[PDB]
């Protein structure tokens, strides 16, 4: 049921191997940064409206400072995440490199002569 | 769930007491040391799935 | 008190007409109203419905039925010009087909 | 119209077989991934599923007050 | 209570945990969860009346009950294996005296009877605690020993929890209880999936973390615990009203809000092991969840009920204590799914 | 437990009837009884005859609808000489639901129980033709 | 005269704004989707002596 | 399709961002903007679909029902604003979000490749419809119908969720086109009975099909009216589009499996017309009629035919402009006198002769009268019925007499005879009911001259 | 009879009428420790005997 915490060399509490380093970053302008920091506007626009102050314009700072939170948090958690697939499909190859007996390449026969069931609409 | 924050500082809190074939006091062995021994030895590395078998 | 509970009486409702005799029903305020209405008109009788239709009547035949009407024609010409059949029962040459050797 | 507006069939066609092929490498990839996790997690021979066992390095082989270990 | 004190045994309740997170051996777990429980009983009474007193006497015997089980659970394992660390119990026995001191101490059905009463004995802010931060160590415990769970046993609960759950949350108007219920049913939800994937556990158990502290919040701050109480927030602050009512739609797991998310990748994730039944009814059941937070919404924010005259006095003053983690709770509740794929972080 | 489940599920479906009954209505009892153990602990009687007289109510409402269900489903098998069709199922199911309906003296609980409990027990026999899992194994 | 006006009026160019935002970011998203540019067996064709690319 | 997507996002700061007095003009303005820019997703190939990017598509069947939301958005913000004239600046800005936030999701929920997509977004739509019809409906029965048009869906969307999840593990991919190129049939067995149940029953609801209907009457009738026009105009028709999806998939297992639902669909469309014709409450007669023509889509779609699906599409365009339109009439009436019973404000033609006119002509439209395109989508449907089964005409003909039996009834009811005596605060029509009457109206009969633009990807 | 009555009947009603019994039966407990500690010991022994006797 624990499917990749057992891995080998995989040290405890890094959050991101020395590996991960191999992958392209994320770019600045990725979408999923752009909706991270729109979340942190929206927790910001959330606070004023809790504490009853103008919601667009009461703290512009204290918005500023969502953002950039929200921002700052979604560029590691998008390295870590890209980094756990990148590791998920490393493995899935190396396992179907390792055992070609379970991943037969069978010869492919084409529609023409592949009998299928015609089922008439009627 | 399990943060292995031993082996990450090399604290060693509470292993000195998981089995008992590791540095009892005054070298006193336990019943079984060798039966545990080897069995450690044959399961180290491979994983609890194939251990098993 | 004979009563349950402190309430407001349902109110009356007002008529547009009252205060603005021509009042368009858009706004109480009577140059709101007003551009309501125009804009209202503008953009959907002036700009949708009649500029829209003429853009979706004049759209090009990307549905390809006069290119088809065209090949139907070549396709008749050559084969009636030939003797040949105007159309086969075989969608698919038989000689790419692979049967199943045998039947019984 | 078509000349303001769209584009020729050539772009919708090519971009349709890029989708197209896309996606079925994600489906492949789907399928196979799930052969995988089967397999790994049947057999636990792969770096998945990799559950503990007692680390050999703290067993200590000093003499024993006792021959016999 | 002493500022200072309650502050040592917050830390206390909160080492506990971590002992039980951090141990690789059964007598460091057992030992973190009677730390646990010693710190955790005078949170309990912090406002000392009857209720409390109860309250904390209902749940030191139903703990007490627990840790003596998994004491004798792991006893049994020893017996049969001079094994301490937490890896696998070797001794099917042991395993299942095990599951059930776990379950106790999470209050899985149908050992569910003392969280409502705990819940509804308590303050707001011992509630949150209680189900928020008191289901991280056994919720470890479980995932630590996953593989060598019964799945039969574990399914049987999991689905019961979730039946008791939303049957039981139908009939409440305190909203202590209301959220008991609610945490007995997600409990459910959560121990469905873990003999078959421990990160979609982990990431059920933070979903419904910050659903849950966003309500408590929301609660605490328009001091209501019942429903009637809560029924005048409109009244005083409107803006509170609309949020809870988007996190309890939220909490229904309706999409495109961050609840649905968990199931959503649960009863896929039983697709994956010829699983269809189960998740149907367990989706199914949900539904019961989902109705009684839609009366709660209903009865606060979709309609306007009567209010009082001295209300108006309560016009005339802000909030003095500011909940400076409320907003990002309520942000992070509601407008997370399009982040889904980040769950892989988690494994 | 399950032993009983294989001491009803060993014997062929069509075949020997009043062994399929007997083993139905063994599950049926101890169903009841499981029933009655639970009803009494959260709910006491207040009296002992009254508790005892409660379990043997309910032990023997649970035992009728397992009997019932397992002699009309065997029979129905039999004479329609068709084994492995949910609807045989399905009549058992529905005759147990009159028999409950019967027992609690209730005309609308006896057709929603006999509807309910044949749907129940013709999608079992189909999960078993078609394998459905109920408790799956962790494959993957 | 007019600061107050545009201050007011503002809200006017959102909408246009987005539509180009939507096809600069449709044009974009098209640019991702060029494996098979002037590679179908149906369209392939030899360039011209001047164009680089057969749509863009 | 972004081009579509983001200045329909871009509604929300603008209407939240304006002032007091401008919401609504700027809101209808950019809606109607935005509807002449969607206009232009008609433009349809033949053989394919445009398909713009990975995420999103558009068909011939999707086309339609785009600009047919995005037409909507206009005319129910034009509707809405008299009855919530008395509301504050916030909770007019939230009403308008709310039906800014439908129109987003409806547009995602009709171009959507991915099935997975498709199923959130069309889960997503219940959300800002329930808020609707339980905040802003005027009676105590709201609660209780936004109930009953909560549980229906999910009871019915939750299997099929399943089901997706279950097809993805085995096919590899929900993505639509990879589903239809790689397209298998399903065998005769148990299992596959019951994943076609999951993958038809959550449509089979929202369509609704004849037995699993209650829910609309009740939350038609207690929603205000922009509710109403987009439940009937818009959301029913998610089933149908829904289906005509995933029923290919489904074969040859459709062939038999639908013999339920076809006698379900053409008896309760008796029903239902007959039902027409003993109703007190002027709304309930309209929801009860699409009830009727929506269980004709339902035949159209289980007998599986190029005539038969062209048919679906066109009826579906048709009932839902023409049900928009007979709601919107009910409700200036109803603004009128406060009251939905039909007999109360009779002998209207006297009193509002422009208005009984729109209303003749939506009566018209409601029977099918030719050449017009809701008698092109039923007589398609029926010609592919008969050829499914001759006897099918007994049902079908019958159907069209009650129609036109109850249509004229409601015309007669309201319009004709004596007026009421007592009643007389009836104030002339303003402008603004006349323009939205006549935008409901005169795109449907433009659409008579171009209809293969509705027809469909079958034609 | 049948939109207002039957249909209604069938579905909906049934439906609110279970549930609403199911849940009168679940949540009516006296908060007594003693009854649910009983509940408590017959369920650790049917956990003992129908799935620790089974593996
Ligand atoms: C490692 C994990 C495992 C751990 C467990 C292991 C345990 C081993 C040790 C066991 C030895 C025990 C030693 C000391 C225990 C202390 C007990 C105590 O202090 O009592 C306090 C407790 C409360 O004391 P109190 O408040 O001062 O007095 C109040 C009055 O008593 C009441 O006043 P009232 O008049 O108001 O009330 C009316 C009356 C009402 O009384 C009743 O209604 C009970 C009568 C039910 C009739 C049963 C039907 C008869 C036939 C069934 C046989 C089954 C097979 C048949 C097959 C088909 C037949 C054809 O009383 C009650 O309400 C009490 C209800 C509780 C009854 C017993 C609880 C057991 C579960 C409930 C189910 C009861 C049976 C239902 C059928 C289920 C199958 C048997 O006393 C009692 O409840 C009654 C006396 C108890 C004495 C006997 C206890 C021994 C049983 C222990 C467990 C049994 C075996 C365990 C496992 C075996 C297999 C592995
Ligand atoms: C989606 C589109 C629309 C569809 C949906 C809408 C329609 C669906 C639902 C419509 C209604 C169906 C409701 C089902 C029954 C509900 C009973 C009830 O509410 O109980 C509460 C209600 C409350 O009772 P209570 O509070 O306990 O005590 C006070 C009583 O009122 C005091 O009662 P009492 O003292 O006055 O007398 C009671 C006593 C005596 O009752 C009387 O006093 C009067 C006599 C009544 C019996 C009438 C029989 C003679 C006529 C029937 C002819 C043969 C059947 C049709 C064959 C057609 C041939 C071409 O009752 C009995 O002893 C009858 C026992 C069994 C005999 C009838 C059972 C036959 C089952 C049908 C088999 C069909 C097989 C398939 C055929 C396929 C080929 C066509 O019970 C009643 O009062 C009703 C009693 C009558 C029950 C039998 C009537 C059922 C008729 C056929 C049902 C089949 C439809 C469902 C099929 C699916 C099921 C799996
Ligand atoms: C067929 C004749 C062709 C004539 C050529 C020119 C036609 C121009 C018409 C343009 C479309 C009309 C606009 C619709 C809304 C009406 C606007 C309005 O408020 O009027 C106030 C306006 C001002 O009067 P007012 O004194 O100030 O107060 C009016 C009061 O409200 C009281 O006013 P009222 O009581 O006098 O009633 C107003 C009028 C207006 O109310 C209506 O009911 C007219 C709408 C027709 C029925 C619509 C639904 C039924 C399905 C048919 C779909 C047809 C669509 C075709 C394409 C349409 C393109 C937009 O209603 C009627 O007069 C009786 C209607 C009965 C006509 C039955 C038609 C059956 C089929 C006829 C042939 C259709 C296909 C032709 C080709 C076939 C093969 C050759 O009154 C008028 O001008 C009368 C309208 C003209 C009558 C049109 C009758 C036939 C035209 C049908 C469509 C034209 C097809 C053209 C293709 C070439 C042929
Ligand atoms: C509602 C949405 C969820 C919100 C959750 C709360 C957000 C605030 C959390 C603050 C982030 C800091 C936590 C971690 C920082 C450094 C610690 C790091 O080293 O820990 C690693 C662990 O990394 C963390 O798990 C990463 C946490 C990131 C959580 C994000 C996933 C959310 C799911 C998708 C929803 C999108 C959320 C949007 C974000 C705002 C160690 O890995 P490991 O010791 O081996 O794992 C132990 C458990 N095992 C072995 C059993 C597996
Ligand atoms: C001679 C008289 C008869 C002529 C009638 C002509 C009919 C056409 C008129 C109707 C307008 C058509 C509707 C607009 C929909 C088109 C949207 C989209 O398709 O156009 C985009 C292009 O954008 C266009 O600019 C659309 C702008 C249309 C905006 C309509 C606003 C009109 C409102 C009128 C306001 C007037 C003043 C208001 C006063 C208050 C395409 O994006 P792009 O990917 O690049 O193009 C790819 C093709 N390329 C590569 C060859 C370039
Ligand atoms: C009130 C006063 C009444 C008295 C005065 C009356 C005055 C006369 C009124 C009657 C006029 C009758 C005109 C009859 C039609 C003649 C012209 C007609 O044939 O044009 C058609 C063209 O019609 C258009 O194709 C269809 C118009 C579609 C309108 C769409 C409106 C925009 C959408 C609005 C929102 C809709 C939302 C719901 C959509 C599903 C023909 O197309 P086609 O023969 O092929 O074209 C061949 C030549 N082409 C290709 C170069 C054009
Ligand atoms: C209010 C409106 C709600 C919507 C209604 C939806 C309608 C759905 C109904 C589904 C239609 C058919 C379902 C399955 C097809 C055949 C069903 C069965 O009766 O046919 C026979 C099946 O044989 C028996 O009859 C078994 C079925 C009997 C048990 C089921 C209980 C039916 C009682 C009615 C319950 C009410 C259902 C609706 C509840 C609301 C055919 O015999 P056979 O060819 O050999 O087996 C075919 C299956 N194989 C190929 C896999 C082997
Ligand atoms: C096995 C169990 C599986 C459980 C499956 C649950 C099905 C989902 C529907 C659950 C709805 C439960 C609602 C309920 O029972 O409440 C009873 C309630 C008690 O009244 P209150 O709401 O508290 O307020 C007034 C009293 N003071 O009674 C009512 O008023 C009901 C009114 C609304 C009912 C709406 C139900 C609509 C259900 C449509 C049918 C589909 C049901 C789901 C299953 C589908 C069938 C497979
Ligand atoms: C508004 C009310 C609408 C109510 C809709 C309810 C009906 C929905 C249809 C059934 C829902 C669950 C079906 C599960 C999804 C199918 C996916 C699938 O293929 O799984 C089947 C498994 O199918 C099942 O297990 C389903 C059995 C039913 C379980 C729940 C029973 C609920 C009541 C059944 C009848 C009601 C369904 C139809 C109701 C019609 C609408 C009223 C096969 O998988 P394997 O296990 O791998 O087997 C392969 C080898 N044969």
């Amino acid at each position: 049921m624990t499917m990749m915490s057992g891995r080998p060399g995989r040290v405890p509490l890094q959050f991101l191997p020395n590996e991960a380093r191999s992958l392209p970053p994320p770019k600045l302008t990725d979408p999923r940064l752009v909706y991270m920091g729109f979340l942190g506007y929206c927790s910001g626009l959330i606070d004023n409206a809790i504490r009853r102050r103008p919601v667009v314009s009461a703290g512009l700072h204290r918005q500023l400072l969502y953002v950039t939170s929200f921002v700052f948090f979604g560029y590691y958690l998008l390295k870590r995440q890209d980094y756990m697939y990148a590791l998920r499909d490393h493995d899935m190859f190396a396992y179907v490199k390792s055992h070609p007996e379970d991943f037969p390449e069978k010869d492919k026969k084409t529609y023409g002569e592949i009998l299928e069931e015609f089922h008439p609409v009627r | 769930p399990f943060f292995d924050v031993q082996k990450r500082l090399g604290l060693d809190l509470d292993r000195w007491m998981t089995i008992q074939s590791a540095e009892q006091p005054h070298k006193i062995p336990g019943r079984c040391h060798a039966f545990e021994k080897e069995w450690i030895e044959c399961a180290h590395g491979i994983g609890g799935i194939r251990a098993e078998k | 008190p004979t009563i349950r509970l402190q309430e407001d009486p349902d109110p009356e409702d007002e008529n547009l007409y009252e205060k603005n005799p021509d009042s368009h029903g858009y706004d109480k305020d009577p140059i709101v109203d007003l551009w309501n209405m125009r804009v209202v008109f503008f953009f959907g009788f002036s700009i949708v419905l009649v500029l829209g239709s003429t853009f979706v009547a004049y759209l090009p035949d990307y549905r390809m039925q006069e290119w088809a009407r065209r090949e139907a024609e070549r396709l008749v010409k050559y084969r009636e010009a030939n003797g040949l059949p105007l159309m086969e029962s075989n969608c698919f040459d038989p000689n790419k087909i692979q049967l199943p050797e045998d039947e019984d | 119209i078509a000349r303001t507006f769209y584009d020729g069939p050539e772009k919708n066609y090519e971009k349709t077989m890029a989708i197209l092929q896309i996606e079925a490498e994600k489906a492949e990839l789907r399928l196979k991934e799930l052969e995988v996790r089967r397999l790994m997690r049947a057999r636990g021979d792969g770096p998945w599923y990799q559950y503990p066992t007692i680390d050999k390095a703290l067993i200590d082989h000093s003499p024993k007050t006792t021959p016999d270990n | 209570m002493n500022p200072i004190i309650y502050t040592t045994l917050i830390m206390t309740v909160m080492s506990g945990t971590m002992l039980v997170m951090i141990s690789s051996h059964w007598l460091l777990i057992w030992i973190g969860f009677e730390m646990n429980l010693l710190a955790m009983i005078p949170v309990l009474m912090k406002n000392f009346n009857p209720r409390a007193t109860e309250a904390a006497t209902k749940y030191f015997l139903t703990q007490a009950t627990a840790s003596m089980m998994l004491m004798m659970a792991i006893i049994i394992n020893l017996l049969y294996s001079g094994q301490w660390t937490i890896t696998k119990m070797f001794n099917p026995v042991a395993m299942t005296m095990m599951t059930m001191a776990l379950a106790m101490k999470l209050g899985l059905s149908p050992f569910h009877f003392w969280v409502p009463e705990v819940t509804q004995g308590i303050s707001l802010q011992a509630g949150l605690l209680l189900l928020t931060w008191q289901k991280l160590a056994p919720l470890s415990v479980l995932c630590q020993i996953s593989q060598s769970i019964n799945p039969n046993l574990m399914l049987t609960m999991a689905m019961l929890s979730i039946l008791i759950g939303g049957w039981g949350g139908l009939n409440q108007t305190q909203l202590r209880k209301i959220m008991a219920y609610s945490s007995i049913a997600h409990m459910g939800w959560m121990t469905a999936v873990l003999p078959y994937n421990t990160t979609m556990t982990i990431l059920n158990l933070l979903i419904y973390i910050t659903m849950t502290l966003a309500m408590f919040m929301l609660l605490i701050h328009s001091s209501a615990t019942t429903t009637l109480s809560l029924s005048h927030t409109w009244n005083k602050m409107p803006v509170i009203t609309s949020l809870m009512m988007v996190t309890l739609l939220s909490m229904g797991g309706l999409p495109p809000l961050s609840g649905f998310m968990p199931k959503w990748m649960i009863i896929q994730e039983m697709t994956k092991n010829e699983s269809i039944i189960m998740p149907t009814l367990m989706a199914m059941t949900a539904l019961l969840n989902l109705y009684f937070y839609m009366r709660l919404a209903y009865s606060s924010s979709l309609t306007m009920f009567p209010s009082t005259n001295n209300m108006k006095m309560k016009w005339q003053f802000e909030h003095t204590k500011q909940m400076k983690l409320l907003p990002t709770m309520i942000v992070l509740s509601t407008l997370v799914l399009p982040m889904t794929p980040a769950l892989s972080s988690l494994n | 437990a399950k032993t009983l489940l294989h001491k009803y599920s060993d014997i062929p479906e069509g075949t020997e009837c009043h062994r399929k009954a007997y083993a139905s209505t063994s599950i049926g009892g101890a169903t009841g009884l499981i029933v009655s153990a639970y009803s009494i602990a959260l709910k006491p009687p207040a009296s002992f005859l009254e508790g005892v007289a409660r379990t043997g109510r309910y032990t023997f409402t649970s035992a009728a609808i397992g009997a019932i269900f397992g002699l009309t489903s065997c029979i129905s098998a039999q004479v329609r000489e068709k084994p492995d069709d949910p609807l045989n199922y399905f009549i058992g199911g529905c005759a147990g639901g009159l028999t409950l309906g019967a027992r609690t003296r209730s005309y609308g609980i006896g057709a929603a129980a006999c509807a309910y409990m044949g749907l129940t027990a013709a999608l079992v026999k189909m999960g078993q033709l078609e394998g459905w899992q109920v408790f799956a194994e962790p494959k993957v | 005269n007019v600061l107050q006006i545009v201050r007011d009026h503002w809200v006017h160019i959102l909408v246009p704004v987005g539509f180009v935002f939507g096809c600069y970011l449709d044009r974009r998203s098209d640019e991702k989707l060029t494996a098979f540019r002037n590679k179908s067996l149906l369209f392939k064709r030899e360039l011209r002596p001047n164009e680089e690319v057969t749509w863009k | 399709m972004l081009k579509i997507i983001i200045p329909t996002t871009m509604l929300l700061p603008m209407t939240w961002m304006s002032k007091h007095n401008m919401i609504w003009i700027n809101a209808t303005v950019h809606s109607l903007l935005i509807s002449l820019i969607s206009l232009s997703l008609l433009n349809q190939l033949g053989e394919n679909s445009l398909n713009f990017s990975l995420t999103f598509f558009s068909d011939s069947l999707s086309a339609p029902l785009l600009v047919l939301t995005t037409w909507l958005l206009p005319l129910m913000l034009m509707a809405s604003q008299s009855h919530l004239s008395k509301e504050t600046t916030t909770r007019k800005k939230l009403y308008i979000t709310m039906l800014i936030l439908l129109q987003l999701f409806l547009i995602m929920t009709f171009t959507a490749t991915e099935l997975i997509l498709f199923y959130i977004l069309f889960e997503a739509t219940l959300v800002p419809t329930l808020i609707i019809i339980t905040r802003w409906g005027n009676q105590t029965e709201r609660l209780n119908a936004g109930l009953y048009f909560l549980f229906y869906t999910l009871a019915g969307s939750l299997p099929l969720l399943v089901a997706l999840v279950y097809i993805q593990n085995t096919t590899g991919s929900l993505n639509f086109l990879i589903i239809h190129y790689w397209s298998h049939p399903l065998s005769n067995s148990w299992s596959n009975i019951f994943m076609w149940l999951a993958c038809i029953m959550a449509f089979m609801v929202k369509m609704p099909l004849y037995g699993l209907h209650l829910w609309l009457p009740k939350a038609h009738v207690e929603a205000p009216i922009a509710g109403s026009m987009v439940l009937a105009a818009v959301l029913l028709k998610l089933g149908g589009y829904g289906m005509m999806r995933i029923t290919t998939i489904l074969n040859p297992l459709t062939n038999y499996m639908a013999y339920p639902f076809l006698m379900l669909s053409m008896w309760g469309m008796i029903m239902t017309s007959s039902i027409c014709l003993r109703q007190t409450d002027l709304k309930s007669l309209i929801a009860y009629s699409s009830v009727s023509h929506m269980a004709l889509v339902i035949v159209a779609i289980m007998i599986q035919t190029p005539w038969s699906f062209m048919g679906a599409t066109a009826l579906m365009i048709a009932h839902g402009l023409t049900s928009s339109m007979l709601f919107c009439l009910a409700n200036t009436n109803y603004e009128r006198v406060h009251s939905r019973t039909m007999i109360l404000a009779r002998g209207l033609q006297t009193l509002l002769p422009l208005m009984a006119t729109w209303w003749l002509v939506a009566s018209l439209t409601n029977l099918a009268l030719p050449p017009s395109i809701n008698l092109i989508g039923e007589l398609f449907i029926i010609t592919a019925s008969f050829s499914w089964s001759n006897i099918t005409i007994i049902l079908m003909g019958m159907n069209m007499m009650i129609t036109a039996l109850y249509s004229l009834y409601m015309l007669i009811t309201t319009q004709r005879g004596k007026y009421t005596h007592h009643i007389n605060n009836i104030k002339p029509s303003f402008t603004r009911e006349n323009a939205l009457m006549a935008l409901h109206i005169l795109p449907l009969l433009l659409l008579t001259l171009n209809p293969k633009m509705i027809l469909g990807p079958l034609y | 009879l049948l939109d207002l009555i039957w249909l209604e009947t069938i579905l909906p009603k049934t439906t609110s009428f279970i549930q609403m019994k199911m849940s009168i039966m679940v949540s009516n407990q006296k908060g007594l420790i003693k009854l649910y500690f009983l509940s408590f010991l017959i369920t650790i022994m049917i956990s003992m005997t129908l799935f620790n006797y089974h593996e």
